[PDB]
């Protein structure tokens, strides 16, 4: 699978191609890993799918009583922070890479990354599964400071489709959401919605 | 195999008002017979009998665990077990080791008590409940006997016919098998009367 | 094991076939791969049957406590939820493969169950052993807002496909129809292999088999 | 790690009789628990009076026909004369013990008419080991089917009975009976029955349906 | 290794037993007792890995006597079969398994004689006659030959020397002397141990 | 290898090679063998002591096993050759089927080499 | 090949009337990865046959040099003689029996397909050297995902037609473009018959994806 | 399987089951382990049975080439010694092989133990297989040199039978064969089942 | 280690890394994984060295007895197609993978990847080495049909400056070579040279 | 397994070997010989593995009775050894290695009377007395107390006589009845088979 996001001024970008893979069956092609902690607050899932959905579901259910006790919306960092106990604690029997964005009125948009092992890393843009390697240079190159929500949403797409059509384990269609203070703008690409780039042709 | 350790075959079919069960005879390790009078048939009820075959510590186990919760029944409830309820209680006794199982595969039969309809019905390893209509199984010669029954089988048979079959069937399945054999007994159930006869098998 | 489900416009219909093997050899013609959790929440199992029998019966209890303590009928993501925390516990050791389908007041939902916990809401799943020609069927002549006899119809195909192209599933096809409204169980719905008649009779007179003792033993009756 | 053994599946049998020999085979083909194709006869024609069939990895079931019709030719070349079933059966005894360090996963079945004009039938392991029977079945349901042949044609577990000799209409009504329960219960058998017996005459092949998977 | 053999009659129990007790190469002792009592009438014969049998058998002696002084009556050699059968049941799947191949021997002045065989699974069973060891594949063929229900106990006795003597002849290990006992209405009986010089 | 027919038949039929063979074998020292019922002999006339010579290094007579003994005329290295050929057979033939050999045995092997002598390449 | 390293996912094959069609995904995946995205896993053998491989590329590329020197002499000796698909089936056959009997086997799962004497054949091997002959084929998990679609249809129907033939394999192809992770949307489609082979360039499957925004 | 051989004053005989079996299935009750290598000797099966009839054939083909050769026919140890060699070669490559060579010599009777071990040993009595062990006590119990042909045919008749009662892997018919001076012949080919109606 | 090859109008561009690592350690950071087959023909290599250059050594060896017996330049379709039947011939001891690259008189510049296992197949463009993952994006998104020795030139360094900072076995200096009807002019790109992609900051 | 024992003298050479020959449980055989004759004034017991025993024992026999025949002498004791010792090496390294535990005992009109020793591994040496097999172990310390060099081949046997009944007694292997013979100028001379 192939996990992304992307902080802008005022908001982050979450991308994530919709593949799940059992061996060399694609058990489900129209899977949705973003998945939301909290109204402004989203999380992606790689690894192992089971792992992911219960330590989400645990979180959501350890921050919804949180915020509702303090009164007062959650901070990004909060949530990270309770994923990376988690899956620290767990480490050795959750194989689950973790990716998690949001926003807060106090820090904004923010971006963390979990990656296995249970370690909590703020990022301005941050990649994840099976998938990521092979863009690790595309974002290297195309990322610059001061992207706008229309130019990470283009960037995010163009990452992942490279992604798809080179990694076995991701594919399908693209799903990408966009958080701010406004809200969330979830939408799907797919087929030609989806960039292409040329092949070699020779 | 440890199921094969001990070996073992037990048998139950199906007639008009009436049901068969039987079971071989052989307690014996891997290859050394050691008695050929091994009771793998044990009555809960009246007109409900169990029929167990795998390992034969299990076998004793499972039977005797069973016999304990079906007395506490019969003493609670003031009745006599339904064989659907005894199967879900097996079910249950077996599964509640579904780590460290016990090796065994039961198979019930009887009739229930207040229609003196025929049941029969088999379980795995760990309590899958298996009804059906014309026979059960379980041993090491299942695979045998599953063909000789889907043959000799026919609906609605009368106790001669199903004593004839089901031991024509017993016979020709332990023959063909080592671990098995020693002899088989055959209990017929029927709403008036019980019988209960031992065939001449080779003892080889 | 072959088990489908899919969502048509106003409900679910969920299929299975009936062939349950020990390793190779047929041990039932006839089973029930569909078993009641809620009048409104059915389910199909595959894999380890007696995990998928025990499960779904733990799950058909908890749901009877919520349901007649709520007084309203039970939801289809608290089964999956049940499920799905359960299997988690025991980190996929119990063998339990499902495909859950209702319908409740916010509309017919269906899900498919992994042994380790994982989830999936779908139109339409498959498992078991004929999984992947049914999803070849599925992904073929699947289209959304089916009426009831073309999904029924597909889910027979699909059922069939299984059952003539893997070995494992055979002998029957099972369809179950919930609705908003009604429920139809239907057990026998197809029959595309049946046992050939029996050419020579083997019947065996009495006599036939020796015997070494007798004992009659008289049952009262009142 | 690779693995040059898989079971294909397959089931065969064969019967003799005083004046014929009945073999007959499934034709369902089958690696692990998908169909491969549901016509490919296990039982193939050596000779006007042989018929052989095979069961098991049908890599090795080729190789061994092929080895074999073409040792055939090679002694009708020297000896001037066509093999008889049981030169056939030796033949294929030290066929099978020549590899038995890497043996042929498959189990044969020989059936003809002998110099006599009796039926025959050489019953073989993987390794070579052969033993003439009146009947044999083998593959994944020769349990299944053994049981059934002992106890009718055989006449074994059976009391107060006459030992009739087996006729042609009853053996082929039997064989049909008991492959229609074996793939009532079995799920490597099932596709359809070819049925090539052998006869002074020569060898007549019928074939009858069986239930699909 | 070790050697056990039982002998059920119309009015008696006949038991024998080898006197070795074997770490390795070499033979520790000649006198070794694997006859333990567990009432007057009844006798556990126990053989398999060191200290599970002597543990086993004590613990059973233990529970058999303590049911005797509570309730001012012995248990039957039935039941004392099927407790020990139970106790060891229940701990093949505990972290404390017992490997021990068990002989059970009796009299009940109202079910007669009886022997009983179980191993180390706990797989009970009721012979005329039973054996433990490598040498019952050897003496086992001995008494299916020449044994009757009906044998009378000076019989028996000759029964058993033949056994004894084969194995003494036929198997590898030495098995030079055997303790023998009788049991019967009267009580447990000692007899002259069978040697082979 | 050294692969010829240095035997090979001539016009009428005749083997020259092992005629000539036959000839040197002429020229060798006289032997004589007879057969007694429980007695067997053999003697060979020595062609000249010469006074200096160790007799018991030029014996003729030689023993292949202990149950048999063999005489030669002719080449005295091919009679040696050919006896520690018999003895290693006899030996193996002991090892093999657990009997000491046979006369007839053992005089076949002898035959059957220099019949392959005859026939094969470069010998 | 012990253990594969570039290998080629399923390939499918159908028998209509007058000819053949096979069809193969142009890919070439190391390890769940697509590296190579244009390659032909489809051969032109001679006029009157065709074949299709998966598994280790370079064991298709060491039959293909193999088998055009084959047919190369077969045209040499100019004897009006030529090998017919069922005699290349066979050789091959042999040769993948062969190498796995030295346990070097070819990792290759083959389909050939022709067109002669007015007889259509379509025969499979595998590594191990399991060979037959049907109505249809695939390979990989085409055979648990395409096949049944095809038998299906081959058994209501025995017999088809060229266009119903080519309109049943690129549904089988989307199908596998869907279910299957190691598969391409480009993909040739082979056809042989009275004519010959033609083999055609890269096709796309046309997917939908309506079903994502439920 | 089981299998018997012992010598006694009017020459050898031999006894042996007609089971063999693949793991728990029976495949056939009337094998025959007992293998006529020629007129004058004769072998049996133990282990796998295409190794023993195989190198038992091979054996007998090795054997009449002997006889055309020496114009004598070859004795026991000999042919044994040819057998043990042989699969000696092939030791540690996975032969199962147990056989006990019979025959009558110059010597006198021969019987030898052949195994693919390596072991070669004569003697008066041997069993070999499964129930071999169950074979023995009876045997050892009722052998003696100076002893009635009748009564030799019945304790190999009673050995195999209580051998096959407490062995799974040993059953069927019993295949008794008796070698004399002249040569072996077959005595009887008893069914344990009608051994049972008659010992019981 | 990273190589890459690309094709332009009239000749190819080679580019590779300059690192060999044993484990964790640097036994050489400045090797040249730029072999010269002959005048006109070049090799990257990848995997075993010790496997590389021995094969290297042999082709070299049999493709100049081949020139000298035709009086005619080599192939470099020739070349791979040794490379492809060692490699092949000795896929099992063997673990090596090449990319061949050169420019003959009657197709131009070619550029052949022989990866592990013995196939061969022609490509515009081809990448090879534990860092080729890290960058398959970043080619199949800038590559252009009709570049130029400058510009694919610039896309090598760029490709394998970025492979050269997220891989770990690969880094040091980018090696360069250019061929083409006139000859193969090499550089090697040190310190400043490199491609420099800003790493992102908070 | 197996029991050998050697008791070297100032004229004489005494050797002991167990009769039995043995399957997984039972005694096979309980006349079996485990002393080969190479000549007429030396022995060579083997024990070991099954096969390589005989193959091996009878392989030097018949090349040291080829040595006779070729040559009219017999091969001293020392060198039969060493010709063994140098057999039994060559093949540890090769595919067909044999597992023999010999013992070898001779008299030399010149050298005397010798007994040598090899393990599986063809490690020779010289000793005045020696054994094998897991008898060996309980036996060799009585003849270490009980021996010396000086010793008449009566007293020789009676030291036999008694480590053959210390094994009876404490050695849990049943070999009841042990083969004797003595060796000396005159020749090969076996004496009345020691039983209990």
């Amino acid at each position: 699978t192939t996990i992304m996001a992307v902080q802008f001024d005022g908001g982050v970008v979450l991308g994530a191609d919709s593949r799940t893979t059992t061996g060399s069956y694609i058990a489900n092609r129209v899977t949705d890993k973003l998945t939301p902690i909290h109204d402004r607050i989203f999380c992606c899932r790689s690894g192992s799918a089971a792992d992911t959905q219960a330590v989400a579901d645990a979180v959501t259910y350890q921050l919804g009583f949180h915020s509702i006790e303090l009164n007062e919306p959650p901070l990004v960092h909060t949530a990270a922070s309770l994923f990376k106990e988690m899956c620290y604690r767990y480490r050795e029997d959750l194989m689950a890479g973790i990716i998690i964005a949001g926003w807060d009125p106090q820090e904004g948009g923010q971006v963390y990354s979990v990656p296995m092992g249970g370690m909590m890393v703020r990022q301005s843009f941050a990649i994840g599964g099976s998938g990521s390697s092979y863009i690790y240079g595309y974002v290297d190159a195309t990322y610059r400071e001061g992207m706008t929500k229309e130019e990470c949403l283009q960037f995010t797409a163009n990452a992942l489709a490279l992604a798809m059509e080179r990694d076995g384990s991701s594919g399908g269609v693209i799903r990408l959401a966009a958080i701010a203070e406004s809200g969330v703008e979830r939408q799907v690409l797919l087929g030609d919605q989806i960039p292409k780039f040329a092949v070699a042709t020779l | 195999s440890i199921m094969s350790y001990n070996g073992g075959a037990v048998m139950a079919m199906k007639g008009k008002n009436c049901v068969a069960i039987a079971a071989d005879r052989r307690f014996g390790i891997q290859a050394q017979m050691v008695t050929t009078d091994f009771q793998k048939i044990f009555p809960m009820g009246d007109r409900l009998y169990i029929g167990l075959a795998g390992l034969a510590t299990d076998v004793q186990t499972v039977a005797q665990r069973l016999k304990f919760r079906l007395n506490l029944y019969e003493l609670k409830e003031g009745r006599q077990i339904k064989p659907y309820t005894l199967m879900s209680m097996v079910a249950n006794l077996l599964y509640e080791k579904r780590f460290g199982p016990y090796y065994t595969e039961p198979v019930i039969a009887g009739l229930d008590p207040k229609t003196f309809k025929p049941f029969i019905c088999s379980l795995d390893l760990i309590g899958c409940p298996m009804v059906t209509d014309d026979f059960v199984v379980s041993g090491t010669c299942a695979e045998q006997m599953y063909g000789m029954c889907e043959s000799l089988w026919e609906p609605n048979m009368d106790p001669d016919h199903l004593f004839e079959t089901i031991s024509q069937a017993m016979l020709n399945a332990v023959d063909r098998d080592a671990v098995s054999g020693m002899g088989v007994i055959v209990h017929i159930i029927e709403k008036d009367k019980i019988t209960t006869r031992t065939l001449k098998a080779r003892m080889d | 094991t072959t088990i489908a489900g899919v969502v048509y416009k106003d409900g679910i219909v969920l299929g299975a076939d009936t062939r349950a093997t020990e390793g190779m050899v047929v041990a039932d013609k006839n089973c029930s791969k569909i078993h009641f959790i809620s009048p409104n929440i059915y389910c199909c199992g595959a894999g380890t049957a007696a995990d998928t029998d025990m499960t779904t019966q733990l799950i058909s209890s908890n749901l009877e406590l919520h349901s007649l303590s709520t007084g309203r009928l039970p939801r289809v993501v608290t089964a999956n939820r049940m499920l799905k925390q359960m299997l988690f516990r025991y980190q996929g050791y119990i063998g339990a493969a499902l495909v859950l389908g209702g319908v409740d007041v916010t509309g017919p939902h269906l899900y498919s169950i992994y042994p380790h916990g994982s989830t999936d809401k779908l139109p339409y799943v498959t498992m078991g052993s004929g999984s992947l020609a049914a999803m070849a069927v599925f992904e073929d002549k699947f289209r959304p807002d089916m009426e009831e006899e073309e999904a029924k119809n597909l889910v027979s195909e699909a059922i069939a496909a299984g059952i003539f192209n893997d070995l494992g599933s055979g002998s029957n096809i099972d369809l179950c129809v919930i609705s908003k409204n009604k429920l139809d169980f239907l057990r026998p719905y197809t029959v595309p292999n049946k046992k050939g008649t029996r050419l020579g009779r083997y019947r065996c007179e009495k006599g036939t088999t020796a015997v070494l003792t007798e004992k009659i033993t008289p049952l009262e009756i009142e | 790690r690779f693995s040059p053994y898989v079971f294909n599946g397959g089931t065969i049998l064969a019967i003799a009789g005083e004046d014929f020999a009945i073999v007959a085979s499934d034709t369902r083909l089958s690696e692990g628990f998908s169909i491969h194709t549901r016509d490919s006869p296990k039982c193939y024609k050596l000779t006007d009076k042989t018929v052989i069939g095979c069961s098991g990895f049908h890599g090795d079931c080729l190789t061994l026909t092929k080895i074999i019709e073409a040792r055939l030719k090679m002694y009708k070349h020297s000896n001037n004369k066509a093999m008889t079933t049981g030169a056939i059966a030796a033949m294929l005894s030290t066929i099978l013990y020549s590899r038995r360090f890497f043996p042929y996963y498959v189990y044969n079945i020989i059936g003809g008419l002998d110099e006599e004009g009796k039926g025959a039938v050489y019953s073989f392991d993987p390794v070579g080991s052969y033993q003439r029977d009146s009947f044999k079945a083998g593959g994944s349901a020769s349990a299944m089917l053994q049981p059934l042949l002992d106890n009718q044609v055989g006449f074994k577990n059976m009391q107060n009975v006459e030992h009739v000799p087996l006729s042609l209409d009853r053996a082929m009504r039997l064989v049909k009976d008991v492959f229609i329960s074996a793939a009532e219960r079995d799920v490597y058998t099932g596709d359809a029955l070819r049925i090539c017996i052998v006869t002074k005459e020569g060898i007549r092949e019928e074939t009858v349906s069986l239930r699909k998977d | 290794m070790e050697y056990l053999i039982g002998i059920q009659g119309p009015d008696y129990v006949l038991v024998a037993s080898d006197r070795v007790a074997a770490s390795n190469i070499v033979q520790m002792k000649d006198d070794h007792d694997k006859m333990f009592k567990m009432s007057e009438k009844i006798l556990l014969l126990c053989v398999g890995e060191a200290g599970d049998t002597v543990q086993f058998a004590e613990y059973i002696q233990k529970n058999v006597q303590l049911y005797k002084m509570r309730n001012g009556y012995e248990l039957s050699p039935t039941a004392a079969a099927n407790f020990t059968r139970r106790n060891l049941a229940d701990c093949l799947r505990s972290r404390t398994p017992y490997h021990v191949n068990l002989l059970l021997a009796g009299y009940d002045e109202h079910e007669g004689p009886a022997l009983y065989y179980m191993d180390y699974l706990a797989a009970l069973a009721k012979a005329p006659f039973a054996a433990h060891g490598y040498g019952a594949f050897l003496t086992l063929s001995i008494l299916d030959r020449y044994y009757t229900p009906t044998i009378s106990r000076e019989r028996a006795v000759e029964l058993l020397r033949k056994c004894l003597e084969e194995l003494q002849k036929r198997f590898i290990l030495n098995l030079p002397t055997f303790s023998v006992r009788i049991i019967d209405k009267n009580g447990i009986h000692d007899l002259d141990n069978i040697s082979f010089p | 290898s050294y692969d010829r027919a240095i035997t090979v038949f001539s016009p009428d039929g005749h083997l020259f090679q092992v005629e000539y063979a036959q000839e040197a074998v002429k020229k060798g020292s006289t032997a004589v063998g007879v057969r007694g019922r429980d007695i067997v002999v053999l003697g060979v006339e020595k062609k000249s002591v010469a006074k200096l010579q160790d007799e018991r290094t030029v014996r003729k007579i030689c023993a292949l096993d202990d149950n048999v003994c063999m005489a030669f005329a002719g080449l005295t290295a091919d009679a040696r050759i050919v006896i520690n050929r018999a003895r290693v057979e006899c030996q193996s033939h002991r090892l093999t089927v657990e009997d000491p050999v046979t006369v007839e045995y053992i005089t076949r092997y002898i035959a059957s080499l220099k019949q392959r002598y005859t026939q094969s390449n470069g010998r | 090949t012990q253990n594969p390293m570039v290998t080629g996912t399923s390939v499918l094959g159908v028998k209509f009337e007058g000819g053949v069609v096979i069809a193969a995904d142009m890919l070439g995946s190391y390890g769940s990865l697509a590296r190579f995205r244009n390659i032909s896993r489809i051969m032109r053998v001679n006029n009157s046959t065709m074949l299709g491989a998966s598994g280790d590329y370079a064991d298709f590329q060491y039959l293909k040099q193999v088998l055009g020197q084959m047919v190369i002499d077969e045209e040499l000796l100019g004897d009006g003689h030529s090998y017919s698909p069922r005699a290349i089936h066979s050789w091959l056959t042999r040769a993948m029996y062969s190498r796995r009997s030295k346990m070097n086997p070819l990792w290759n799962t083959m389909v050939i397909g022709g067109y002669a004497d007015g007889e259509s054949f379509l025969g499979y091997v595998d590594m191990l050297g399991v060979a037959y002959e049907a109505p249809s084929l695939a390979t990989g998990y085409g055979a648990y995902l395409a096949q049944p679609l095809l038998r299906e249809v081959l058994e209501k129907q025995p017999v088809l037609s060229q266009t119903e033939a080519r309109d049943l394999v690129e549904r089988c192809m989307r199908v596998l473009y869907y279910r299957d992770a190691r598969s391409y949307n480009r993909f040739q489609i082979a056809t042989v018959t009275e004519k010959g082979v033609e083999i055609e360039g890269p096709l796309s499957t046309e997917t939908n994806w309506d079903i994502a925004h439920m | 399987t089981t299998t018997l051989a012992f010598k006694f004053r009017h020459g050898v005989i031999v006894a042996a089951d007609s089971r063999a079996t693949a793991g728990a299935y029976i495949a056939s009750q009337t094998v025959k382990k007992v293998i006529e290598i020629n007129p004058y000797l004769l072998g049996t099966m133990a282990g796998g049975a295409a190794d023993c009839s195989f190198w038992e054939r091979l054996l007998a083909r090795q054997c009449r080439i002997y006889e055309l050769r020496n114009k004598e026919r070859i004795s026991v140890a000999a042919a044994s010694k040819l057998l043990a060699n042989m699969v000696y070669q092939y030791k540690g490559m996975g032969l199962s092989m147990g056989t006990m060579i019979c025959g009558w010599d110059k010597r006198g009777p021969g019987l030898y133990y052949v195994d693919s071990e390596g072991n070669r040993i004569s003697g008066a009595t041997f069993s070999v297989g499964s129930g071999s062990v169950y074979a023995y006590g009876v045997m050892d119990r009722g052998y003696s040199y100076d002893l009635e042909v009748e009564q030799a045919y019945d304790l190999a008749r009673r050995a195999i039978y209580q051998a096959t009662y407490r062995d799974a892997y040993s059953g069927g018919a019993v295949n008794l064969y008796h070698v004399r001076e002249d040569g072996w012949i077959r005595v009887s080919s008893d069914n344990v089942a009608d051994l049972h109606e008659k010992y019981s």
